[PDB]
RNA sequence: CGGCCCCCUGGACGAAGACUGACGCUCAGGUGCGAAAGCGUGGGGAGCAAACAGGAUUAGAUACCCUGGUAGUCCACGCCGUAAACGAUGUCGACUUGGAGGUUGUGCCCUUGAGGCGUGGCUUCCGGAGCUAACGCGUUAAGUCGACCGCCUGGGGAGUAC
């Protein structure tokens, strides 16, 4: 039950946080394809992009962290 | 004798589901609808009356037919079939080498009639309570087993099977003694061990019903002749 | 890889039809400068061995066609030969 | 890389007889026509139809008898790697006469029988039995 | 596994949550984890290992499953 | 001949995929198993229990005509499954007819709220509904006469996750489960939910529009480890449950049962 | 009228709790002198039983062998396990010449004359085996001639 | 071969077309790439840790366990050329029943929805015929064949001596 395969996106973006924020843990952690069911291409790319907001400070890396 | 628009009410059309099948009833097959294997009616009915044919031909000759069908939804259907044509039957499991070790099941046929004459003919009755219970408990399980195949005999000229996935040990052991078989076979069974396949679905109360009922017809006609 | 605009232009001059691109003049012409593209690439990387590879099987395939070439028509061969600047 | 056609046409067939397969296709060529001609005539296979103009696909009508296939054993003799050719007395004999052996000579391919017949030998193709 | 205990809230109750948070986390299984050095043949191996016996369940039981235990 | 082929052709006409089209005749009856044969390769072993009709026993002897629902294809042997569900197209069809003249009318009578709509029920069914739909007004069927009689008029329903909210008394009045994961959240918002399948941990109701819930062991009953899921509640029904926890990161809503 | 010979008798022991209970395997083969051959393998506590058994075995599951006169149709190559047989007909007078198990084998199904080499493992139960293969496959002419669809002088 | 980004760069696959026209397959010698450890020179050195030291354990404990701990692991450029370098399965091509998946394209179809019907590539498991000493392999063969190469000929002595 993918998302993406159905709204047919051509790209994640990392600039979209708010999409972000459902794939990501209370604790920060990317969540695993098994619970969202995104499918696979997708998913790579949706870590990548999530990636790349913990770089631009967008997304934390972790809960505790300060 | 049977028509096709019969057999198309009944159910025999309809097969089992695609991932189950067998590609041995690749020739028997015409489609798959709903992703569910569909039997090709035209060629089987010519089969099935050949079958029947040949069934007619055996007891013509005196042949003594055996029914087989242990699916346990037409296990009463199967016994009223034998029973209408006055033929043997196995409804409940096949003892494994019923047939290939007859000698020693003519042993168990004898022990389960010798228990009914005592049950039956004797009338002594005066027996202790447990022990009762325990004959009547083995006459049970006698009749059960053994019931249509009392009055047997020996072994049997043709063998009528319901399902020959389902039945093939009762399949393999016609096979070595060389008795012939009449094996309705679904899609999923493989027909390499039965001579006379009837491509059909086994499962369906309906079609079974109908399957059997021809076939006593036919057993009754000869039989007549 | 080539780019796209420098493989049309080998092509258009090596091929006679400038449609045809897989002549084996052509093929050769876009293999060699291929090879003379990854020269200046491997020069600089020595290590990038994978890369490497695909290069030496490049020219290998060079080799075969300037062989084959040799073999169908000498003349031709010599043209190309002289074109490149392939020593042999 | 694809070296012996024959061999391999040869191979479709066996499998063709093995699988219980009505009709085995594959790519012609004029030999490879010839032997299907052969094999039809001493009776190993019902038809061969030969079908295309650029790229044409000889396709073989397999027999079976009895339930079992007709070419019971089927073997290349000669191959790329390894040529074999006999004179008109060294030509074999396929299961004592029973079965044959396809022999191409100076006049067209024919069976080993025929060639004995004729007064020549030549490179032996295949045993069919 | 950040937590606020909430107005008028339990502590056992809070005590709980914390637990469940910690579980869904994973956190005392990544340090068991990364208590001794794994090599990689061996976490491999694991991986393998665990996936076969993961898909034994899945299927073999299902087929034993057709047929009825009594 | 193509007789045949026709025929299939028209066979394939004349049954659809879902439960839409009433064609199994009950063919045998034997408590506690139903069966009917609606043109499948098989014929369904239906319980007693999508057959009797609000106060426990049967209505329907041999030769009735019920469909049932497929687009599932053997499990091993068999078809179907249960044309209960049937019936819930039927209710939402009627539930649908309300738009035509914007008024559904039936009776609706809702004496209280689990989880902040009063509960209604429909025929058989019995629906729940959020907060408001109940009363038109501030009115409040805690001071009318106990599970009175009046109709529903709806007030909300949610469109693809399956609560309706309807309108007691008051006659003259007239991706996407998981980013907005806040409306059955705050603490202990009772549902209404049909289990799926009771994985000997757990028991795995989940009905609000794609979600997953589990109800695990340990809540359930008020005995703790010796339970056993499928002795104690069922397989396929709809039931008390409530969140009493979300993570709409690691999907895992945390449901139970013995609140 | 049927001959029968007892090709070899094996003794065979299981290892138990107390120690090792013992036990025979008798091969026999058993044929009319003409196509019908059967080989039979027959297991006992004591041999003379064995024997019986065997023999018992082998009277059922025979198998018809198409015997042009004395000897075979054609040469022959049969294959069972380790044992891989040839055997090629040859002429009134020669006599069975082949190795062991093969030659009892042979002698009962009423070959007279044959020239036979066991080739690979000379198991005797694998050999006989692999001799009743062989014989089993062997196709006569007539046979030959209806597979193909021709007379048996255009066959030769 | 595993954070993220950029620059240079090799291969694979699909979609249609268009072109070249057997240019192919395999390969003794030859050439290159080739884990870990190891070596050389110059850097670096957190953690880990051969060696080493102490503490235990023990009959002993030149080990296992504990506390420390140096080469090394890291980088640069050279060398080494071996591993259960394994699928213990050479490469290339053709042919022979099925099922359940994964992954990555792509054509059509009302995408009426996460779908429906195909068609390609790579891939995991089960299993048929056949094959196999059996175990098992089974369209990714260990089946049926062809082409080329490599290699084996009882165990030890020995992959050792010269």
């Amino acid at each position: 039950f993918c998302r993406f395969t159905a709204e047919g996106v051509q790209e994640i973006d990392y600039k979209d946080i708010a999409t972000l924020k459902n794939y990501i843990t209370e604790s920060g952690k990317i969540v695993p394809s098994r619970i969202t069911g995104t499918r696979a291409k997708y998913q790579r790319q949706l870590a990548r992009a999530i990636k790349r907001a913990r770089y631009l400070s967008l997304l934390p890396y972790t809960d505790r962290h300060q | 004798t049977v028509s096709m628009r019969d057999m198309l009410k009944a159910g025999v059309h309809f097969g089992h589901q695609t991932r189950y099948w067998n590609p041995k009833m690749k020739p028997f097959i015409f489609g798959a609808r709903n992703k569910v294997h569909i039997i090709n009616l035209e060629k089987t009915v010519p089969m099935f009356n050949e079958a029947l044919a040949e069934l007619n031909k055996i007891a013509s000759r005196k042949g003594k037919i055996l029914f087989v069908g242990t699916k346990r939804a037409a296990s009463e259907a199967v016994k009223d079939a034998a029973l209408s044509c006055d033929q043997f039957f196995v409804n409940h499991r096949w003892l494994g080498g019923m047939l290939t070790n007859w000698k020693t099941v003519r042993q168990s046929i004898k022990r389960l009639k010798d228990l009914e004459t005592q049950s039956q003919d004797g009338t002594f009755d005066k027996l202790t309570k447990k022990e009762a219970l325990m004959r009547t408990r083995e006459l049970e399980k006698l009749e059960n087993s053994l019931g249509g195949i009392k009055d047997m005999g020996g072994l049997p000229d043709a063998l009528f099977v319901i399902d020959a996935d389902h039945e093939h040990i009762a399949i393999k052991e016609a096979n070595n003694l060389g008795i012939p078989v009449f094996a309705i076979v679904d899609t999923n069974s493989d027909p390499d061990g039965v001579d006379f396949v009837i491509p059909g679905n086994d499962d369906a109360i309906r079609a079974v019903t109908l399957y059997l009922g021809a076939v006593a017809a036919t057993v009754r006609e000869g039989r007549s002749q | 890889s080539l780019s796209t605009e420098a493989t049309a232009k080998i092509v258009s001059e090596f091929g006679r039809d400038a449609n045809d691109t897989g002549s084996t003049e052509v093929q050769v012409a876009l293999l060699t400068a291929q090879i003379n593209h990854l020269q200046g690439h491997f020069a600089e990387h020595k290590k990038d061995h994978h890369s490497r590879r695909g290069l030496l099987r490049m020219v290998s395939q060079r080799r075969k066609l300037l062989d084959y070439l040799k073999r169908k028509d000498v003349a031709r061969y010599t043209q190309l030969i002289e074109r490149l600047g392939l020593r042999r | 890389s694809m070296q012996d056609p024959i061999a391999d046409m040869l191979t479709r067939i066996r499998n063709g007889q093995a699988a219980n397969k009505a009709a085995v296709t594959m790519p012609s060529s004029k030999l490879k026509v010839a032997i299907a001609n052969v094999l039809k005539e001493e009776g190993f296979i019902e038809d061969f139809k030969v079908e295309g103009d650029t790229k044409p696909e000889l396709e073989l009508t397999l027999k079976y008898f009895q339930g079992k296939a007709v070419v019971e054993s089927i073997q290349r003799v000669s191959r790329p790697g390894l040529r074999i050719y006999k004179r008109k007395d060294e030509l074999p004999k396929v299961m004592a006469g029973l079965g044959i052996a396809v022999v191409s000579t100076s006049k067209g391919v024919m069976t080993d029988r025929a060639a004995r017949q004729a007064g020549l030998g030549g490179e032996i193709i295949c045993y069919v039995a | 596994p950040v937590i606020k205990v909430r107005e008028n809230e339990p502590f056992d109750v809070a005590l709980r949550r914390f637990k469940r948070s910690c579980e869904k986390a994973g956190v005392l299984a990544e340090v068991r984890r990364r208590e001794f050095y794994e090599k990689p043949t061996t976490e491999r191996k694991r991986a393998k290992a665990s996936a076969v016996k993961r898909h034994a369940k899945k299927l073999a039981r299902e087929n034993a499953r057709r047929t009825r235990l009594y | 001949e193509s007789f045949a082929q026709l025929f299939e052709e028209s066979l394939k006409e004349i049954e659809t995929r879902p439960g839409s089209i009433v064609r199994g005749v009950v063919v045998a009856i034997d408590k506690d198993v139903v069966l009917v044969d609606a043109g499948l390769k098989s014929e369904s072993a239906i319980p007693a229990e999508q057959f009797k009709n609000a106060q426990g026993e049967l209505e329907i002897q041999v030769g009735d005509e019920v469909d049932v629902a497929l687009d599932a294809v053997e499990d091993g042997f068999g078809e179907t499954l249960l044309s209960r569900e049937k019936a819930k197209r039927h209710e939402a069809w009627i539930t649908l007819e309300k738009a035509y003249e914007d008024a559904e009318t039936v009776t609706g009578v809702i004496n209280g709220k689990v989880k902040g709509g009063f509960t209604v029920e429909l025929n058989g069914i019995r629906a729940f509904l959020p907060g408001s739909l109940v009363d038109v007004r501030p009115v409040r069927d805690t001071l009318h006469l106990e599970g009175k009689e009046l109709e529903f008029k709806v007030i909300k329903l949610d469109q693809k996750r399956n609560n309706v909210v309807v309108s007691r008394r008051a006659v003259i009045e007239s991706e996407d489960p998981w980013v907005a994961i806040a409306k059955r959240y705050p603490e202990g918002t009772k549902l209404t939910g049909r289990v799926t399948n009771l994985t000997d941990y757990g028991c795995f109701v989940e009905i609000e529009e794609g979600v997953e819930g589990l109800v695990h062991v340990s809540e359930m009953d008020w005995t703790n480890k010796n339970i056993h899921p499928s002795k104690v509640v069922n397989v396929g029904d709809v039931v008390e449950v409530m969140v009493l926890d979300i993570d709409e990161e690691r999907r895992r809503i945390s449901l139970g049962l013995k609140q | 009228e049927l001959q029968e010979k007892l090709i070899a008798v094996n003794r065979v022991s299981k290892t138990v709790k107390g120690g090792r209970i013992f036990s025979f395997t008798a091969l026999t083969v058993v044929g009319d002198g003409n196509g019908r051959v059967g080989f039979g393998y027959g297991k006992a506590r004591e041999v003379p039983a064995a024997i019986q058994k065997a023999m018992e075995k082998a009277r059922r599951n025979m198998i018809n062998v198409a015997l042009n006169n004395g000897t075979l149709q054609h040469p022959v190559k049969g294959v069972h396990t380790g044992s891989r047989v040839f055997m090629q007909p040859a002429s009134e007078g020669t006599g069975i010449i082949a190795g062991g198990a093969m030659r009892a084998v042979l002698e009962v199904a009423g070959v007279h004359n044959v020239l036979a080499k066991a080739y690979g493992s000379t198991n005797p139960i694998n050999v006989v085996r692999a001799t009743i293969d062989g014989l089993e496959n062997m196709n006569s002419p007539e046979m030959v001639a209806a597979k193909r669809g021709k007379s048996v002088e255009e066959i030769l």
